[PDB]
């Protein structure tokens, strides 16, 4: 069991039962912060690179380009370093010095874009770089690359099945690209045949999945639950396997993450708090009393989630 | 919120 | 495989082969940053509390007290939160705001001591608190508590044995309390019967183990390799099982940790760099060409190791 | 260096 490089050490994250949430221990969390790069994205960063290698789109010498400096960019940076690929990430010049130093420390060629243009500027710049030499650059496109939900169907989902001896009844997961809930749900429902309840979680401030499914006018909005609530329906969110959608507000997601730290000794990010808050709400409904609810905690926090942070 |  | 609380999820850390260190892949690292609280100390924090519970020294209602705000204090804080114990940690008021917020976020009753007294002040204050109500407070004493090397003999060591199919020939580990190298060496040499080479690593700036074994005058000194080089021989360092002692300087330990990040995509702390630097030196000696060298990386870094950090 |  010696991994050839750090990209192969992804997953096999632990399930921990919560003591101060749920009803009679019916809430169990899957800690994705226990991963390389400290988040669930290590899985998709690894698999999008591996799949691009297998299908020939990524060869020795071509370079990776993207516009994410969030968990996916960090994940791609680690995988690129671990497998020997050059990688350029665009990002608004207003990003933190800490995030910049982290990406540079990983070997990333960081291209800073105009602060005033925000993520639109960085995305446009990444597209510009690829367009300049399409045969040299590869943009993996996390919101639509099938290798994203596929790695969750092959690893994350089976891990939940295995660690719960097939007893999982409900899976609760915040939606960013939608890969986690999609891949996990396909694994458990289609590959293992159990008709569980799949619950997507989104910010009440940008409830686009809820609005969409209700046939209401789609109105995205700003929120502080980093990692989820992209403001649109990504191609990697398989709405057909979603049974329920729970909304959670930013303040509650924050308070919940803080409680996980102080009351359970679990160091998770704000989106983990959002997922647990949604899961706790369902766990205290009589209908879910005898059901095992597994909640994905997407990332870890190495710091207390201060107001400055949120 | 695309900076995921 | 559902852990009753986060203290039970310790260990089972991965071994990853290095590509830019060693000779023909003879250097493999054990990533202890892939743990709760992000360091090897999660193991001893968990076991010192568990052992105190089993032997009756820690009961419901008694509180934990200590003077470490380093990785051990963070580990004790998480375990205390996870198992329901109050915990007070003393520390110089000059510690970082980030470290303070982290410990407070974990539920720690933080007692700040006079900056000018440093660690001597915090240690004296912790002793003062316990002395005030000896039947109420418990100080676990990481440098001498046998539960420290014991958890490494029961988990860390066996994990190395298992993951290398018994092929490990050399173990390289930086010494702080000495628990890691002691417990791992006892497991492999005594429990599994393989006569491996155990290598302790210390800062060239405070080579007290080297001085001691050479019968030279013991002269500790300041250094920047946080986590190791305590300046004395701890009771938890079993000198009898140490076969070799390698010294590494702070600058090289820092450069090595940075290379692990940029060239291997492994995010480790400065002491991890020290251990790999020592291991790489042995790995490039002809005598260790056909030997499998396992190196403990004690902690992860969520940040690039800047000069400000070091 | 005891702040381990």
């Amino acid at each position: 069991a010696i991994y050839a490089d750090n990209s192969y050490s992804i997953g096999n994250t632990p399930l921990v039962r919560l003591k101060h949430f749920g009803h009679n221990g019916n809430v169990v969390v899957k800690i994705e912060g226990r991963n390389p790069s400290y988040s669930v994205k290590c899985r998709i960063g690894a698999n999008m690179v591996w799949q691009a290698e297998k299908d020939g789109t990524l060869t020795k010498g071509k370079e990776i380009v993207d516009a994410t400096s969030g968990n996916t960019g960090i994940a791609l940076a680690y995988v690129a370093a671990a497998r020997g690929y050059k990688i350029t990430l665009t990002m608004p010049e207003t990003m933190s010095l800490e995030r910049k130093r982290l990406l540079c420390g990983l070997g990333v060629n960081l291209v800073l874009t105009e602060g005033a243009k925000g993520m639109k500027g960085a995305i446009a710049k990444a597209e510009e770089i690829v367009a300049s030499d399409p045969s040299r650059y590869v943009m993996l496109k996390q919101f639509e690359n099938p290798a994203n939900p596929q790695i969750h169907r092959e690893t994350t989902g089976p891990e939940i099945w295995k660690d719960t001896d097939g007893k999982v009844d409900v899976v609760v997961a915040g939606v960013g690209t939608g890969g986690s809930i999609t891949g996990i749900s396909r694994a458990i429902k289609l590959d293992f045949g159990k008709q569980i309840t799949s619950v997507a979680v989104e910010p009440v401030e940008s409830p686009v999945i809820s609005q969409t499914l209700a046939g209401e006018e789609v109105k995205p909005g700003p929120h502080k639950i980093q990692g989820i609530g992209a403001g649109f329906i990504p191609k990697n969110l398989d709405l057909s396997i979603i049974d329920r959608v729970e909304t959670v507000d930013s303040d509650t997601a924050l308070a919940t993450a803080r409680r996980l730290m102080a009351e359970e000794g679990i160091l998770a990010g704000i989106s983990s708090g959002a997922a647990v808050a949604a899961a706790d709400r369902l766990a205290k409904l009589p209908e879910f009393a005898d059901k095992l609810i597994v909640v994905i905690l997407p990332s870890a926090s190495e710091r207390y989630l201060s107001t400055a942070l949120f | 919120n695309l900076n995921i």
